[PDB]
């Protein structure tokens, strides 16, 4: 919506190679926000870390792994280290065992007594999905530091990339050998999902493009027995957590372009407090760099709660950016930040 | 080398090659995390501008300015100009046993 | 070594590499209370 | 000796402004259009599946926005170094020899 | 002659001109400008004349 000034602009220029007033050209597209306008930018941000934290909280192992963490944290008798710290700490709407105690019994006894009732009447019947809303619930309560919590995001990633990763390897087999319509492919797959009915149902069918598929059956119904490993080690269904990748997806996005509009209207903040501290240690456009650095770091732990703006929580940390880049190197050898 | 006073004698090559690699680690250190992509653009083309500053600096109308106030003087500056590597050292050098 | 004829050609990145015999990851060079790199 | 791990590839500075462009003498494009694809200005169409444009064609800011919400799918394009060593990986030279 | 082959008319059509002149990679503005020729031109302490 600026690009018929930036070229009456560019018409101008005659191929100006300094990338000074190339950033300072493009950076100046989005306008100054006002101050109560990034309020709603703020609450995206928080609708979309509640629905990565409720797309987590529907992953129904995430409690099994923090209890196996939990108990390998546990195990040797005698630990109050710092991986004891990076645990839960949670926040109301100096950490000791007897809380712990008082805090995990009952999430203990809501383990056992949520686990047992998996195979009542059925899979995901209504009090079993009650069962599972109320743990949910109680699992919402409490929140990580978010040193473990993006650890088990990370782990929750892998596990992703590998169910993703088998399926991508089935589709690009069955287009490489049979060359399957997504008509044919995606209801099958949708419906399904347990067993070799849909296969059985192919070979009914006559379609003299599929005569194809001996020679590669033995590979086919082979990678499919992954899948029921890994239905036979969780327990869920296909489309339920394509609706939790979704999910996760929308509240990542919101949140990514959320830290866009950010970036791209206090850039010039940025520059305003980086040309003031420009005293020949090292060339500027670092100093820039880092400045930007410093601007993502504050963005990812800024609060709403507080009431106050966010230039003057920005400057100590973009300013500590500044301080540990003019002493990173400083000179042709290394020295030292306390020297 | 040490000189006889203390001093350390480096080359502004050490600053251009301690600088490239400091813009790519830093390149490294942006794209293993989700940069926005004016900020990638950015490091792109000041890693853009060292590389081609390290091959040659200052033929174009614009230099590398801030060391010691004096104009940078590149790799290719011992080649091309009146300091010359060939007319200093390889068709004609400091020799061995002589007087006037 | 003897040599008869010279001939220069564009490197290839694996070439050099062939001949590259390490790699620097940072671009600190020595130790300020000792001379050792 | 020694390398570098370099990730972003950065062109010669030899070759694009040096006599006289060899790059616009192997592709048949003008070296204005080099530096300004080379100096992250603006995009350049690679290889489009569709009849909308051909191959050395530029793009600004507001025709990309233009081009982009119509179409999809089959259109390639990058900014900088990238596109091209692409566009020098997907060429070929006997045909165009035979053609000139 | 010179009237004749310059075609601006006013001092918004000039002083554009002069500030594309003065430093190019920027968007015109006039309050800019006009500052930047009061400094250049009409002032005293960072412009002295012997």
């Amino acid at each position: 919506a600026a690009a018929q000034v930036l070229s009456s602009v560019e018409s101008e220029i005659g191929r100006t190679t300094d990338p000074v007033r190339m950033y300072m050209r493009e950076m100046g597209t989005v306008e100054l926000l006002t101050r109560e306008g990034e309020i709603d930018i703020a609450k995206r941000i928080e609708d979309g870390i509640n629905q990565v934290q409720c797309s987590v909280a529907e992953y129904p192992e995430a409690i099994t792994y923090l209890l196996e963490q939990y108990d390998r944290v546990e195990a040797e008798e005698a630990r109050l280290s710092d991986l004891i710290t990076g645990f839960v700490d949670p926040n109301a709407e100096s950490i000791d065992p007897e809380l712990a105690r008082e805090k995990f019994a009952e999430l203990r006894a809501q383990y056992v007594v949520t686990r047992d009732t998996i195979k009542a009447k059925g899979r995901s019947h209504a009090t079993a999905q009650e069962e599972i809303l109320k743990l949910s619930e109680v699992f919402k309560q409490f929140r990580l530091v978010p040193k473990q919590f993006d650890y088990l995001v990370n782990s929750m990633r892998v596990m992703m990339d590998r169910v993703r990763t088998q399926e991508r390897l089935i589709m690009k087999l069955c287009v490489e050998q049979c060359k399957m319509p997504k008509k044919n492919f995606i209801t099958l797959f949708t419906g399904n999902e347990t067993s070799d009915t849909w296969f059985n149902a192919a070979i009914a069918m006559n379609k003299p493009w599929s005569e194809k598929l001996h020679d590669v059956s033995e590979e086919v119904h082979r990678a499919l027995q992954k899948l029921q490993q890994i239905e036979e080690e969780t327990g869920l269904t296909i489309e339920q957590v394509k609706d939790i990748n979704r999910r996760m997806s929308i509240g990542e996005a919101k949140a990514r372009r959320a830290k866009k509009e950010m970036v791209e209207a206090n850039l010039r903040l940025v520059i305003s407090i980086a040309k003031k501290y420009t005293n020949r240690g090292l060339q500027f456009l670092d100093l820039i760099q880092e400045g930007n650095i410093g601007l993502m770091k504050a963005v990812d732990k800024f609060e709403y709660r507080r009431g106050y703006k966010f230039s003057t929580y920005a400057t100590w940390w973009i300013r500590q950016a500044i301080t540990r880049s003019i002493a990173d190197q400083a000179r042709t050898i290394r020295i030292p930040v306390h020297m | 080398v040490p000189l006889d006073g203390g001093r350390f004698a480096t080359s502004d090559l050490n600053d251009l090659y301690r600088r490239v690699i400091n813009r790519n680690n830093r390149l490294k250190r942006l794209l293993d995390l989700a940069a926005p992509d004016i900020i990638v653009r950015n490091e792109k083309r000041m890693l853009q501008e060292a590389v081609d500053a390290l091959l040659d600096n200052g033929r174009r109308g614009r230099a590398i300015t801030g060391s010691n106030k004096r104009p940078l003087k590149s790799l290719a500056d011992m080649i091309k100009g009146k300091q010359g590597r060939f007319r200093q050292n390889l068709l004609g050098k400091r020799v061995d046993y002589s007087g006037r | 070594e003897e040599f008869d004829a010279i001939k220069i050609a564009l490197a290839s990145p694996d070439m050099i590499r062939s001949w590259s015999f390490g790699e620097v990851k940072k671009p600190e060079t020595i130790n300020y209370r000792t001379f050792k790199p | 000796m020694g390398h570098i791990e370099l990730a972003s590839p950065t062109a010669h500075i030899w070759f694009l402004k040096s006599l006289p462009s060899r790059i616009g003498l192997l592709l048949d494009m003008p070296l204005r259009d080099i530096e300004r694809v080379l100096y992250f200005e603006s995009y350049v169409v690679i290889e489009g599946g569709m009849t909308n444009l051909e191959r050395q064609q530029i793009l600004t800011e507001e025709q990309y926005l233009d081009a982009l919400e119509e179409f999809g799918d089959e259109f390639d394009a990058k900014m900088g170094a990238e596109a091209i060593q692409a566009l020098l990986k997907s060429m070929d030279l006997e045909q165009e020899c035979e053609q000139l | 002659e010179t009237l004749r082959v310059d075609p601006t008319n006013d001092r918004l059509s000039a002083l554009v001109e002069i500030y594309r002149m003065m430093r190019p990679g920027e968007p015109p503005t006039r309050e800019a400008a006009e500052s930047l020729f009061e400094n250049l031109f009409f002032s005293e302490d960072r412009y002295d004349l012997s």
